[PDB]
């Protein structure tokens, strides 16, 4: 409880409440999570690390025009 | 280390390195493929000469 308490402190300049959470958390339906994905994550720039055995690995590029779909 | 072709310049770093390149290139072909090329040249003019004056020794009074 401290710890969230302080966190919130200097993240938001307040405490949010359990109640306002919930009640924000309630309202997201499928079509929001589906327009928020489309804002930020639908054909975007990645990075990437990695160690170890990485013959299989993939391209820099396969990892990049994965994060769209030619279907639809 | 990669860098994603959206975040990089791609004609610039070609036409930056063309003299190199090209240098390197002629270079490496002159002795092989065109000294043969001139000896070659060389005996198609000669045997054009033999012929233009075959035409008039065989033919001409
Ligand atoms: C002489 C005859 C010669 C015929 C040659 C034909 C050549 C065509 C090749 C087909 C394409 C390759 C297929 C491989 C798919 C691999 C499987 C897979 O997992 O794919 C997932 C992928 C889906 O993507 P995803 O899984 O969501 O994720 C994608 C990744 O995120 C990101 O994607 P990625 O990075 O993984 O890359 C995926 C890549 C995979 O490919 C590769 O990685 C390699 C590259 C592929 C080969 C490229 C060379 C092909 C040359 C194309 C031109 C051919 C013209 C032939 C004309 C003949 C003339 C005599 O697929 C493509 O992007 C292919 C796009 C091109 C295909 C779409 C063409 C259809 C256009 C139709 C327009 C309407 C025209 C009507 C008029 C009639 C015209 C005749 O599937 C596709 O989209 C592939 C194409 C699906 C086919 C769609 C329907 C085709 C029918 C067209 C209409 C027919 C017209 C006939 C009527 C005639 C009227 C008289």
């Amino acid at each position: 409880v401290a710890e969230d308490i302080g966190r919130q402190m200097l993240a938001y300049g307040r405490r949010m409440p359990l109640a306002e959470f919930l009640k924000r958390l309630e309202v997201i339906d499928a079509e929001e999570v589906k327009r928020v994905a489309w804002k930020y994550l639908h054909d975007a720039e990645v990075a990437v690390a990695g160690l170890g055995p990485l013959f299989g690995m993939p391209q820099l590029i396969n990892l990049r025009r994965a994060t769209f779909w030619l279907r639809y | 280390q990669t860098i994603s072709p959206y975040q990089l310049k791609f004609i610039y770093p070609f036409w930056h390195t063309f003299f190199a390149r090209c240098w390197c290139k002629c270079s490496a072909y002159a002795w092989p493929w065109v000294w043969p090329g001139l000896i070659t040249f060389g005996l198609v003019k000669k045997m054009n000469h033999d012929v233009e004056e075959d035409i008039r020794d065989h033919y001409w009074y």
